[PDB]
RNA sequence: CCCUGACGGUAUCUAACCAGAAAGCCACGGCUAACUACGUGCCAGCAGCCGCGGUAAUACGUAGGUGGCAAGCGUUGUCCGGAUUUAUUGGGCGUAAAGCGAGCGCAGGCGGUUUCUUAAGUCUGAUGUGAAAGCCCCCGGCUCAACCGGGGAGGGUCAUUGG
RNA sequence: UGAGAGUUUGAUCCUGGCUCAGGACGAACGCUGGCGGCGUGCCUAAUACAUGCAAGUCGAACGCUUCUUGGAAAGAGGAGUGGCGGACGGGUGAGUAACACGUGGGUAACCUACCCAUCAGAGGGGGAUAACACUUGGAAACAGGUGCUAAUACCGCAUAACAGUUUAUGCCGCAUGGCAUAAGAGUGAAAGGCGCUUUCGGGUGUCGCUGAUGGAUGGACCCGCGGUGCAUUAGCUAGUUGGUGAGGUAACGGCUCACCAAGGCCACGAUGCAUAGCCGACCUGAGAGGGUGAUCGGCCACACUGGGACUGAGACACGGCCCAGACUCCUACGGGAGGCAGCAGUAGGGAAUCUUCGGCAAUGGACGAAAGUCUGACCGAGC
């Protein structure tokens, strides 16, 4: 059950975002497999960078996201490219 | 804490003016207290470099652990040499800059225009005296409430205006032009004893 | 036990062991009775060598012993009559 | 096996195991504090088909899997042979 | 399109009023910056090491003054430095501490000149890896700073393969 | 980026010890205290633990039963059979001087639920049981007996070999051997629920079910090298070291057996005794070094003390079972119950270390088609 999370590392009340690949079973903060983009909650149209040549690999071997990663990868157009790659071939 | 006292026993301890010139060494140049017109034999070489470093700190009114860190920042440039960055770097808070510019006669009077959140640079207030104002930042007089006593009267009376200070007198507003060097800079006291001050700590 | 969800674990499991040690106790006297008659030189060889395989491949799909224990009993048996 | 294995040298230091040899690997290393070198050594075994190799042969070993609870090498081939 | 805040009427911003509510701890004989009075009389007491105290004590106890730091200041305990005082970097053995009373010798350590070869040590190139956070370098956000984020370097006595 | 000083003498130079001037800390205590921000807070007894909470969920797998609106459909409760989860998350450092850990490799000796892809199936039968109803013994915890009942619960019969194994062929590798193709022999599975079209239509969407192969992810085993004191600790081993075969395991192997032999390790420190979780890192130093392993991340070990297995993809199991032991508690004397090194909290030890708080709004986790239900993880507040 291979998960694409979000892990927090703000101070105390200004939470940062790490967009990242990690066995379901492993703890928030603790271990993960590598790191794919960031995300910021605060800065009103709110900040994504990602790889996204990585996303695309991921997904086609049986990751699966998070809700809040569905949105952030949605709006960046990387669930059309799935969309357009495995039931097209 | 900053200090409170009659600033005037200070520069008799110095052997300094630290006001702009205007005597406390009038009358009397010793120092205080009983043994003050007799004075005594030699001062060590410890005495020595004690007593520059403490004209140094006094000259700008901060405490002992912002000064020391502050020399171990200027430490860090290797672009000429350390006593120098250090005094440059010290001229570049924003109480001097207050001071330079002539809004305030002292700099215990600048030191409270900045802390009751009088200024403003770039037009967003700044409320704190140990800021940092880089070259080029025109810090202006809050034009909310810039009609008071105090600032009206010391804006005409200019003992003092340098060769780096810029400043024009209808807005209220200055900056540096450039950074300032040792000859346009109190090259009355040092920066090698102080240096050496800090070599066993 | 203290948690609800432990308490029915218990007869479950019991129930559980109750019905595999059943099954694997035939497995493994269908062994032996080939064993014993292949030890005697008896009539009726061939036949209960089919009915010992036979045992051992359905308790591979009873979850009992795992796969590679059956390849190594049909191999085991296979090398003593056939 | 586009994977490769570990291959080592050595001379043969005991023969009296039926299919087993000691074969004692040679290297100098430095010392941490001061300089200089120092050698030192390590025994392995081997496997031996059928009991071939003498003492102050020099062969070379690879490494295998557990045959044993102490052997983990087997024979290579013998290099330069005593007399 | 529509729908959800425990913190919480929290941070923050604007108006009026008032210098009014907000400074202490250690030291002052030499090391080591900062001295005069009075009390007491080898007593009462002080000390990290030197050492003070028996009638004019800058060394004890108070007062006035002065120095260092400051919402803290001193004291005890623990560790590294100063300590080249275990010395690879980086010490010594005539008299200061220190050549076994003398030989013979197994293992070990170190070895004259030179031609060809090898490549174990030695030197060097390329590839993989040495997580993240930390120290460090550049850049950016909280009114500044602590703090927070982005991109890098560094760290192996490491492995593989080619000179 | 390498600063020194006092102190042996009547005076000196050298040797030499002792002391001081810098840093830092999970610190304690004396005097004294205005605020905000970010962090930190049982180092001692791995001592004994009152009280509340920390793991459940699913009616779209299945039969029952109670209500609110004699036949009525919905909404809200109750226990039960069945699935999945409870091996994660959270705590502590007692044991351990060894493949435990770090770094670098190997497995042609290996396993893997949920998740992604591909190929092929999904046929036809049977016997029960809890609940429920009645009934016995019970101080209780709880046990039995009779009768009826359901399923994705359970069991046989069919069909399937793409799996393993053996034979021939071709190619290949680092011994054992590996891959691909052809045959031969014995054998092995499966389950429905909710919808759409519904002329009988007999079709179909979706989620589940069985067999085989890959990926991913997680685990297992073997090896080189590296990190502690004592020689006022020199001998240690008898399944011990190797071979033959047999059993056994996911898997190679003295892993365990029967037989055969007499080997193995040690001054390059075996054996024994004492102390200690290991690392990224942290403090100090000009460097080489020296001293620590608290907050945070990774690996390991333990769960009142000591043995064992069972269920399961995975445990020899942190709020599971069985036996023994010490301790505590309830009893009608026949007997029963328990384990804060989870979060708060208490008594005790100590120089010494916090509230018996709010919420699942945010991030992560379990189950469910989903709304949702659970979450002392965690996000906030208090000292």
């Amino acid at each position: 059950a291979v998960k694409i999370r979000l892990k927090r590392m703000g101070s105390k009340k200004s939470p940062f975002y790490r967009i990242v690949v990690a066995d379901s079973r492993s703890p928030r903060d603790g271990r993960f497999i590598e790191t794919v983009g960031t995300y910021n909650p605060l800065k009103d149209p709110a900040e994504v960078v990602l790889k996204e040549d990585l996303v695309l690999d991921w997904l086609s071997k049986g990751a699966q996201p998070s809700d809040t990663v569905r949105n952030i990868l949605s709006k960046e157009g990387v669930m059309k490219k799935h969309h357009e790659a495995k039931n097209v071939k | 804490s900053r200090y409170t006292g009659p600033s005037w026993k200070v520069s008799r301890r110095l052997g300094i003016s630290l006001s702009g010139t205007g005597k406390e060494l009038a009358r009397r140049p010793y120092k205080p207290g009983q043994h003050g017109p007799n004075s005594r034999g030699k001062v060590s070489e410890y005495g020595m470099q004690l007593t520059e470093k403490q004209k140094l700190r006094h000259m700008y009114g901060m405490n002992e652990r912002q000064f020391r860190t502050l020399f171990i920042k200027a430490s860090k440039i290797k672009e000429g040499k350390h006593g120098v960055n250090f005094m440059v770097l010290l001229e570049q808070r924003l109480d001097n800059v207050v001071y330079r510019l002539g809004l305030a006669t002292t700099r215990r009077q600048a030191r409270q225009l900045v802390n009751h959140g009088h200024i403003t640079v770039d037009g967003k207030r700044v409320d704190i005296p140990s800021y940092h104002v880089e070259v080029g930042q025109v810090i202006g007089v809050r034009e909310k409430s810039q009609n008071i006593s105090t600032i009206k009267e010391a804006v005409e009376a200019t003992v003092g205006r340098p060769a780096f200070v810029s400043f024009d007198t209808e807005k209220l507003e200055g900056s540096f032009t450039r950074l300032p060097e040792r000859d346009e800079l109190y090259p009355e006291i040092d920066e090698a004893l102080v240096v050496e001050y800090y070599n066993q700590k | 036990p203290n948690i609800e969800s432990a308490i029915k674990r218990v007869r479950t499991s019991a129930n559980a062991n109750a019905k595999n040690s059943s099954q694997t106790n035939a497995m493994r006297t269908a062994i032996k009775k080939f064993e014993e008659a292949v030890a005697a030189g008896a009539d009726n060889v061939d036949a209960l060598y089919n009915e010992a395989v036979k045992a051992v491949d359905m308790a591979a799909t009873k979850g009992l012993i795992h796969k590679n224990k059956a390849n190594r009993d049909k191999i085991r048996l296979s090398k003593l009559a056939k | 096996e586009r994977n490769q294995r570990k291959v080592y040298q050595g001379r043969v230091v005991s023969d009296k195991m039926d299919k087993t040899i000691t074969v004692v690997v040679e290297t100098k290393k430095n010392h941490p504090i001061y300089g200089k070198r120092m050698k030192y050594s390590k025994k392995y075994k081997a496997h031996d088909e059928n009991n071939t190799a003498k003492v102050g042969d020099i062969v070379k070993i690879m490494e295998t899997r557990p045959l044993s609870a102490t052997k983990r090498f087997r024979l290579l081939e013998v290099v330069e042979e005593a007399v």
